[PDB]
């Protein structure tokens, strides 16, 4: 039994437009993984589309959920899916070796500029008070003017 | 003219306070690459999904920084998202990063050039193939891990299906107006 | 005795001449120099008192901008230079992100900071937990970390 | 002192972290106030006091 979501790269719709049903509807690198597996260790494989979409954690109380609670229910006894090693789940169920060691980071849009415009040098003084700058120096000149003619 | 003289050295003055003012705001908000930012920001929210192992990870954690991250996403359970597409179409439009696993960053990043890494990953963590406790299968998707790894069909094949798919310059037409300006004056 | 903290010394400094123009834009100087030739010919584009004053009175505003703009950039430079903490005590390590600081594999401060249930401590300890490769065989490895990589160390 | 075991037993944070400080300071504890009049009127010093 695979329980599973739709995560990309992992569950990928396969682009076919027959109506599919169980293995075959589903395209990714764990699928053909999964073929492998299945070939090498002589087993079978079943998909199945997971209700809460969840790993799998306990509540407040302590009830598991989504595909750790289908594998401790024995309903699942694998669930191919990006899943995270720790040791909650540790013990719960069996955990493998590490096949995609990674870890978590940030990430964020790229804004790396700004528009450091005309209009925007203004900004630390009044517009209004910009044109008094304006009308003040008019006002020198025209009281200086009539002082000259 | 001292009087007036002394009035514009006022003016200019208070201005030039005005905009070095400005300036040392720009720079001591001059850019941020570290976790340590967002311990130190307030304006940018940051979460993390619901019955995520990284989200419960958070719940453990003994570093300050990511402790007060934790505090932080506690008091904020919007920032808590369901499904990654909520982080996704918010940190598309609005001003929030999030928390998520390098490899799925990455292949996303590939794809999708809008988008950079902010800072660093946390440690190493990996990937498990759950059996349930009891069922010695396990043992077999060992042997076949130890097989494709050091058949180089998980590298390699890795490699193959994660496919990598100014105020400096705004015076000078005000300076340059003058040129013209000149012109319409006597001849 | 007690446990002391080494580190070394980056003291990337370099003054004067090259220091110098630095936060004003290199290329705002051939614009520059572009008008400043054009002031000099002015002695023939007149040849071969308003329409002066009016130049006299634009590029006086112009270069009065300049100046101060520059002297401005400069103490927004100088200000948030004169901030350095930057490692008075490990409560910077008990804070910081990137400077690592530890003790030897099976190491006496090792065994103390175990032992050290001062929760700054504790949080330093989970800090060392949570690296591994802040533990040492010796403490010439502990040397060899310090001088390649951001490394504090608890050594006597 | 009272004080010192108060803050020993300091359940508010930024006291706490006060008293985190004076976790890393064996110096910041003194015999008598005496030396705390002693240690404020030569070094910069202040002291908590009744």
């Amino acid at each position: 039994i695979v329980t599973t979501l739709l995560e990309e790269p992992f569950v990928m719709f396969r682009k076919s437009d027959r109506t599919l049903y169980g293995n075959d509807r589903f395209e990714g690198y764990c699928i053909d993984l999964l073929k492998e597996l299945a070939h090498i260790l002589g087993f079978s494989y079943e998909i199945r589309l997971v209700e809460d979409g969840k790993y799998g954690a306990q509540d407040d109380k302590g009830q598991w959920n989504g595909m750790v609670k289908e594998l401790i229910d024995h309903k699942a006894d694998l669930a191919v899916a990006p899943l995270t090693i720790t040791h909650v789940r540790e013990k719960a169920i069996d955990f493998s070796k590490p096949f995609m060691t990674l870890g978590v980071s940030i990430l964020y849009r790229k804004p790396n500029g700004t528009n450091p415009s005309v209009f925007s040098f203004l900004n630390p003084l009044s517009p209004d008070i910009w044109m008094y700058v304006l009308l003040a120096y008019l006002g020198v000149s025209v009281v200086l003017f009539v002082i000259a003619r | 003219g001292g009087i007036w003289w002394f009035f514009t050295l006022i003016i200019i003055s208070s201005y030039t306070a005005n905009l070095a003012a400005f300036l040392t705001v720009e720079r001591m908000e001059s850019p941020i690459d570290s976790a340590d930012d967002l311990a130190k920001q307030t304006k940018i929210e940051y979460g993390a999904v619901k019955d995520g192992a990284t989200m419960t990870f958070f719940k453990k954690s003994k570093i300050s920084t990511f402790e007060k991250m934790w505090a932080f996403m506690s008091s904020k359970p919007s920032a808590l998202v369901k499904n990654n597409e909520e982080g996704i179409q918010r940190t598309l439009t609005a001003d929030y990063a999030l928390l998520m696993e390098s490899t799925t960053i990455e292949y996303i990043t590939q794809r999708n050039c809008n988008l950079t890494q902010i800072g660093g990953l946390i440690d190493s963590k990996g990937y498990g193939i759950g059996t349930p406790m009891g069922s010695p299968y396990r043992d077999k998707i060992t042997i076949a891990i130890l097989q494709l790894q050091e058949e180089d069909k998980l590298h390699i094949m890795k490699e193959k299906w994660w496919r990598g798919s100014q105020k400096i310059g705004g015076i000078f037409i005000v300076l340059a107006a003058g040129l013209v300006l000149s012109v319409l004056v006597a001849v | 005795l007690g446990v002391s903290i080494l580190y070394r010394k980056p003291n990337g400094t370099n003054p004067s001449v090259f220091s110098f123009l630095n936060p004003l834009s290199p290329d705002i100087w051939m614009y520059v120099l572009l008008a400043y030739l054009g002031v000099s010919v002015v002695l023939f584009v007149i040849a071969r008192a308003l329409s002066t004053r009016i130049i006299g009175g634009i590029w006086w505003f112009f270069t009065l901008i300049i100046i101060s703009s520059y002297t401005a950039n400069l103490a927004a430079f100088l200000t948030v230079e004169r901030m350095e903490s930057p490692i008075d005590s490990a409560d910077d390590l008990a804070k910081q992100t990137k400077i690592e600081y530890g003790a030897v594999k099976d190491g006496a401060t090792m065994t103390f900071f175990k032992k050290s249930k001062i929760s700054t401590f504790e949080k330093m300890w989970a800090f060392m937990s949570s690296k591994p490769s802040a533990l040492v065989k010796n403490n010439e490895e502990g040397i060899q970390r310090t001088l390649t990589a951001d490394y504090a160390l608890l050594m006597e």
